[PDB]
């Protein structure tokens, strides 16, 4: 599980749910839901749609730039499963969601 | 194709050959009718068996005739091989016989489709469907001799070894019993057969062996006798076209 | 040390397997009979892994690396890649790496040194590349092949491309690997080398169907059998001349 | 392959243990098959068999004379 | 025939280095692989090749292989351990570090 | 005349007559066997269908492509309240 | 599956029917090909042989070399554009409808293949998984 | 049996996971149905008289009676079906909370999805999941024997390990999996403040 | 769902995806090889007469003059004014990720944006320089 | 079956011998085991192998 986020959505996408598309240029779009595929073949513009985050975060709204949302890097070490690391990160995104 | 045509369907003595055919159009075809039907099914009804019988014989014949590997322009050592085993007169005379033979069947199976189309009773009609198989039992009847002699020759040919004329080849010559049997069995992984008389191998024998990472074939001989050449025997006479044709040391 | 071996019947070794100088990763499907291969070969020298990428078997050419590191596409999974960093020791980086282009094993070909790269890769790839793998990097096509993960295998000792590659592309490319290099077929003549078989400084593996012929060839680049410095070259002479 | 390698193999192996009765018990057993099949076999293959049959007693009867 | 013999000293003259900086460079091989004894097949004493693992409990279709136990930790004991990888979602890879 | 074109029968013949069921809670045909070794056993148990969930998971089918790797597929749910006993009946084997 | 295909191929749902043009994605030289038969298929009264991912076919060249026309030839369908399922789950789907073309062992005429290859295609042929830029 | 009157049985005593069961019940009737969607028949084309969805041909003159497989019109659902082979995932006990969970998962959570099924409230005994589809709707009866006997291919014999269970809402498209993502991700709303 | 929105985006019938147009508004080898473009059968103005803003071939160049002075050419020039929605800032917006959407905001501050600012200002001499 | 015994014969190689009162009881006994070994859609000629009765006797020996 990886469990992603919708490219039109940007919501959580659950795995069992939402389409993959795949461009000839091969990078991943998957979606939510068909409201936003279909969305996306209309070819609209969700910095101009108002109900998606990509909006709210560009809009003023809803606040971005914070520490405690710069946890969420997409790792590239896969570094060496020591057992009580978990112990640590399981109570860490534990507090980290309260202060959010 | 080349090398040791095994896969030559198979053939029958006559009467079986006819009595295949027949047992198939018994089987396949429908059956039955009736002198109170419609006389265009009763046309259409022997129509059918005159046709599909006229098949059975000729696309047995196909596969005859494309079998044989057809003797001539093969190469010219398989080519004169072959005529010291199975008389390249006697070869070519059959099997041109079966082309004969076929293509009289197609003559026969278009005249009595022509003719029957106006038949006016059961009776005429069914008359004219048995002189339409007779006169293709009378060929099959006919062709008797020459299908007893290619039975003989399709167990043998696939029995035949394959060599190859362009490859690194190497001839093993020498009297009989002379030490070239047990020779070959010690160079290569062969089955030969090492008795202390004279004309025990009466055929080629092929085996196989490598060296610097090349494939090499070694053949043996039958043997020769010194018999000044005009009269020999096909047993020799292998031996000499073996060193006649080849590129080989 | 030239080996041949079936992935269940397919001669493609190459494509179901990595090998470097210091490990060896091998697909998961069916049955352990290609694993033994390895461990019949290697012993318990180095690390033999058996894994997946996105949860498919043709790992050859998904990934690339050597001795030092290794590269996995974008869709490695989190299982996967843990797994990989639980199994190797601790002198290999491990990194996903994202691009247009997935297959790495097509892309890229190298060896502990140099790395030869498909030439539209992007630039911080190649960046990124000698970094990890701690190699010289160079854009080149094998004779205008463009794949060159594919249509080449490479070593310390030496190299061997597909057989349509001119002399001139040899020569020139010789000089950029510092390696011999030969023009030459595997697996009964199939011209792709790269999935046909995989070598290293010390082992080469390819298919059942590489013949007698061919496997001296691969012996003597590859310099396995002590020692074949190219110069039995002059002893096959009698054999390839024949052979082509 | 590449010569008569059965006979080849019957005179290094020869053609079973059990080969000699089996081709002797299907002797034995065979005037009874064939009355067995006389009073068998209907439908036209009995009219095949008859006349295969009355050909072995016209022959017979030829090489007897 | 001599328009072959050009189409084959391709394959019979390889290329050469020319040598081309002051870099050196060696092949490497760890001295494991070089202190390895050879694979008898028909040896008595021998290693065990999970071949008869596979065949021992076993068969092909059958057998399950254990893909854990074949990996290097620090201690032994959490071989068998399960990565959770969903703490409520924020799933966790992205979030677990050093420091 | 011979139908020209053979094609299998629409719809299976096994479950005919295609009518209505006798009831909403169908009657169980056949009931396991006998060992008459075993400690005591209850053959088998009644619930409510609310279902209809998905669950991701891996396989260990060593022989299948999705060796040792995840697959979704979906589930059904059925509400089991436990179960309260309130009579025994014997039968009797007749002839009948 | 018969012969080139290694491994089971496995269910997938069946894109393109018998008489749709679907792209050439190599680099042989020709344009788009006509899918007129297609191997390993069902028989069914007046049901279409149909092909998907990954499926071997026979078909023909429109457009392209002329030496290349004229003549069926075998195919293996690389993106399907019809939305099959992964099993671990998403649908997912590629923007055309394209193959490349070999022999019947599975050996690639072409020498390298544009555009990218669906995975699921990419276990079934190693000689495709050779001549592949893009998985995915 | 004597000492077990009056007494309840929980299920759990009667299965455990990784078992082969087997389930009967009745199944979704339609009512009076059409012969094409009852049956599966090829359509007559289009604009036929009288009518195009049937089927044309049902007879001969001989035998000068409809036979008893032409596959009319009639009734089509509501049928006893007995359908075999479906194998128990989950025996979580209700009174457990955080069944949803697994070892893997461990975020606490009933087997209930968000708003509970649909027409059908939430689970609050001890369930049985099991993969496959049940013959029968929502809210009805059905019924579990076991196996009839050793019915036991290697397939019957995994023992398997579920990883994640989804429980978003199924009355619309769900997106989260508790009420704490929704109130997590929305972030907070005008009537909270 | 209905009839239009079908049969204009079916998934045959698709447009050109602005991320690589605004790729091809990059660097100035995507402008020189977009106008060189050597002859095609099959391409309406065999080869020539290539838009990229709208990835369109005109027949004639008579067209380019009214497509250039048009609303549809206005409607997508505006279109790739800003930054032009990758996936990262999709996820960036989700709290994924930020230091790669970061970095992306500064390069098309920096170096992209005005760049695709002095390559439209070429585009605008070099197309007005035939008509 | 029921009553006859089976000894794998010391000191002369590869034999196997039966024995018991009934003559059925054996002689079927002893012709199933060489039908259970039969050579199934191979020439007959080439192969050989398989289990063959060698020899009836008595179990006295002498008279
Ligand atoms: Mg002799
Ligand atoms: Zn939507
Ligand atoms: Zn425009």
């Amino acid at each position: 599980m990886r469990i992603y986020q919708c490219h039109f959505c940007s919501s959580p996408c659950y795995p069992g749910h939402g389409i993959m598309f795949v461009r000839n240029d091969a990078k991943e779009f998957r979606f939510c839901r068909s409201k936003c595929h279909k969305a996306f073949k209309q070819r609209r513009n969700p910095r101009k749609l108002k109900w998606t985050k990509a909006f709210r975060k560009a809009a003023g709204k809803e606040l971005a730039v914070d520490s405690t949302l710069t946890f969420a890097q997409r790792r590239n070490v896969p570094v060496r499963y020591n057992r009580e690391l978990v112990a640590t990160t399981l109570k860490a995104m534990a507090r980290i969601e309260e202060i959010r | 194709m080349q090398l040791s045509w095994k896969d030559i369907p198979t053939v029958a003595p006559a009467n079986d050959l006819l009595d295949i055919v027949l047992n198939r159009t018994q089987r396949k075809t429908p059956t039955v009718i009736r002198p109170g039907f419609k006389i265009t099914r009763i046309r259409a009804f022997y129509m059918r068996k005159v046709k599909y019988t006229g098949e059975g014989f000729v696309e047995k014949f196909e596969d005859i005739l494309k079998g044989f590997p057809n003797i001539n322009d093969v190469h010219p050592f398989h080519r004169d091989l072959m005529d010291t085993l199975y008389e390249k007169n006697h070869y070519k005379i059959s099997l041109a016989a079966i082309s004969r033979a076929k293509s009289l069947v197609e003559q026969v199976a278009r005249d009595y489709v022509r003719l029957l189309k106006f038949g006016q009773s059961l009776f005429q009609c069914k008359q004219l469907k048995r002189a339409a198989l007779g006169r293709m039992a009378t060929i099959v009847k006919k062709l008797r001799d020459p299908l007893a002699y290619l039975e003989q020759v399709r167990q043998h040919i696939g029995r035949l070894p394959s060599i190859d004329p362009n490859t690194r080849t190497l001839l093993i010559c020498g009297y009989p019993n002379v030490g070239k049997s047990s020779f070959l069995r010690c160079i290569t992984k062969s089955d030969v057969d090492v008795q202390p008389y004279a004309f025990t191998t009466k055929s080629l024998y092929v085996g196989h062996f490598d060296y610097k990472y090349l494939r090499f074939q070694a053949i043996d001989t039958p043997g020769i006798l010194d018999r000044p050449t005009e009269e020999m025997n096909n047993i020799e006479m292998q031996s000499i076209y073996a060193i006649a044709h080849l590129r080989s040391c | 040390m030239a080996t041949r071996t079936q992935f269940e019947n397919s001669n493609e070794i190459g494509v179901f397997s990595k090998l470097t100088n210091t490990y060896c990763l091998v697909a998961v499907g069916g049955s352990e009979n290609f694993y033994s291969a390895f461990e019949a070969e290697l012993g318990d020298a180095i690390p033999i892994v058996h894994t997946t990428i996105a949860g498919t078997r043709i790992i050859g050419r998904m990934t690339a690396g050597n001795r030092r590191g290794l590269l996995v596409p974008t869709q490695t999974t989190d299982q996967e890649l843990q797994h990989l960093r639980n199994s190797l020791p601790d002198s290999v980086k491990i990194q996903r790496v994202e691009e247009r282009l997935s297959a790495l094993g097509n892309v890229i070909c190298c060896n502990d040194y140099v790395a030869l790269v498909h030439p539209d890769i992007d630039r911080e790839t190649e960046e990124l590349i000698s970094d990890v793998l701690g190699v010289e990097v160079f854009r080149q096509t094998i004779s205008g092949n463009i794949l060159v993960g594919s249509y080449c295998s490479l070593s310390n000792q030496g190299g061997l491309v597909h057989p349509q590659t001119s002399v001139q592309d040899q020569e020139e490319l010789s000089s950029l690997l510092q390696v011999p290099l030969v023009a030459g077929t595997v697996n009964r003549g199939s011209s792709v080398v790269g999935a046909g078989m995989v070598v290293n400084d010390y082992l080469a593996v390819t298919g059942l169907d590489t013949t007698a012929p061919e496997l001296s060839v691969i012996e003597s680049i590859f310099r396995l059998q002590d020692a074949q410095p190219e110069s039995i070259s002059g002893n096959l002479r009698d054999t390839l001349i024949e052979t082509y | 392959p590449q010569n008569d390698y059965i006979e080849r193999h019957i005179k290094q192996h020869g053609k079973r243990l059990d080969h000699e009765e089996r081709k002797r018990k299907r002797e034995a057993r065979e005037s009874h098959k064939i009355s067995e099949r006389a009073q068998k076999l209907t439908g036209w293959k009995g009219k095949q068999f008859a006349k295969k049959r009355y050909a072995e007693k016209v022959s017979m009867r030829k090489k007897i004379k | 025939s001599q328009s072959r013999i050009n189409n084959v000293l391709n394959k019979i003259h390889v290329a050469q280095p020319q040598a081309r900086d002051d870099v050196k460079r060696t092949p490497f091989i760890p001295e494991s692989v070089k202190n390895l004894k050879k694979y008898d097949p028909e040896d008595p004493n021998r290693r065990k090749l999970a071949r008869d693992i596979e065949a021992e409990n076993g068969g092909a279709g059958v057998f399950n292989v254990n893909l854990k136990d074949k990996y290097l930790l620090e201690d032994d004991e959490w071989k068998n351990d399960i990565m959770p990888e969903i703490l409520d979602g924020k799933n966790v890879y992205d979030f677990l570090d050093p420091e | 005349s011979h139908r020209k074109y053979e094609a299998p029968r629409h719809g299976h013949l096994g479950f005919l007559p295609r009518k209505r069921a006798a009831s909403i809670r169908a009657r169980v045909k056949a009931f396991p066997k006998d060992d008459r070794s075993k400690p005591v056993a209850l053959t088998s148990f009644l619930g409510y269908k609310a279902g209809m969930t998905t669950i991701v998971r891996d396989l260990d089918r060593p022989g299948s492509k999705f060796h040792k790797r995840e697959v979704v597929e979906a589930v059904t749910v059925v509400d089991t309240p436990p179960v309260v006993v309130v009579g025994v009946v014997g039968y009797v084997e007749t002839p009948r | 599956s018969g012969n080139g295909a290694q491994g089971t191929k496995f269910r997938i749902s069946l894109g393109l029917p018998v008489g749709a043009i679907m792209n050439c994605a190599d680099n042989s030289g020709a344009r788009n090909l006509y899918i007129i038969a297609v191997k390993g298929s069902g028989s069914r009264l007046n049901r279409l042989p149909a092909a998907s991912l990954g499926d071997m076919v026979m078909a023909t060249v429109k457009k392209g070399k002329p030496e290349l026309r004229k003549k069926v030839m075998p195919a293996i369908v690389v993106r399907q554009a019809k939305s099959w399922r992964r099993r671990d789950g998403v649908f997912l789907y590629f923007e055309d409808n394209a193959g490349v073309i070999a022999n019947p062992k599975g050996e690639m005429k072409g020498s390298a293949i544009t555009g990218p290859v669906g995975k699921e295609c990419a276990d079934l042929w190693p000689r495709v998984a050779s001549n592949s830029g893009v998985v995915v | 049996a004597r000492e077990h009157f009056e007494k309840t049985v929980a299920v759990d005593s009667v299965f455990e996971q990784n078992e082969m069961i087997d389930a009967i019940a009745v199944t979704k009737g339609h009512g009076f149905e059409g012969v094409t969607h009852r049956w599966g028949t090829k359509k007559l084309p289009r604009k036929t008289h009288r009518g195009l969805r049937k089927v044309a041909c049902i007879g001969a003159w001989h035998p000068a009676h409809v036979m008893w497989s032409v596959a009319r019109a009639g009734q089509r659902g509501y049928h006893s079906r007995t359908s075999i082979n479906h194998k128990i995932y989950r025996v979580g006990k209700g009174d457990d909370e955080a069944n949803g969970a697994t070892s893997f998962d461990r975020t606490k959570k009933t087997i209930t999805p968000m708003g509970g099924f649909v027409h059908y409230g939430e689970i609050k005994n001890d369930f049985i999941m099991v993969k496959g589809c049940i013959p029968g709707n929502r809210k009805r009866i059905v019924t579990l024997r076991k196996s009839l006997y050793t019915n036991t291919s290697r397939k019957a014999l995994e023992e398997v390990s579920l990883k994640w269970i989804d429980t978003a809402s199924k009355f619309g498209k769900g997106r989260f999996q508790t009420p704490a993502e929704k109130h997590a991700f929305m972030g907070t709303l005008k009537k909270d403040l | 769902m209905g009839r239009y929105s079908v049969k204009r985006y079916k998934t045959k019938r698709r447009t050109r995806d602005l991320d690589l147009i605004y790729n091809d508004l990059s660097t100035k080898e995507s402008v020189q090889k977009l106008l060189n473009q050597p002859l095609d059968e099959t391409k309406p103005g065999l080869g020539q007469h290539y838009c990229i803003h709208c990835a369109k071939y005109m027949e004639t160049a008579i067209a380019l003059k009214t497509h250039l002075k048009g609303k549809v050419h206005k409607r997508r020039v505006k279109e790739l004014r800003g930054v032009p929605y990758t996936q990262e800032v999709s996820d960036a917006a989700a709290g994924y990720n930020l230091n790669k959407f970061l970095n992306r905001v500064q390069e098309i501050t920096q170096s992209v944006g005005p760049e695709k600012e002095s390559n439209e200002a070429l585009l605008k001499e070099h197309l007005d320089s035939t008509l | 079956r029921d009553g006859v015994t089976i000894e794998f014969s010391t000191n002369v190689k590869d034999e196997i011998v039966l024995s018991g009162n009934s003559v059925e009881d054996v002689s079927q006994n002893a012709a199933d085991l060489q039908q259970i070994c039969r050579v199934r859609n191979k020439d007959i000629r080439k192969f050989l192998d398989g289990i063959y009765v060698s020899h009836k006797g008595f179990i006295t020996e002498d008279l």
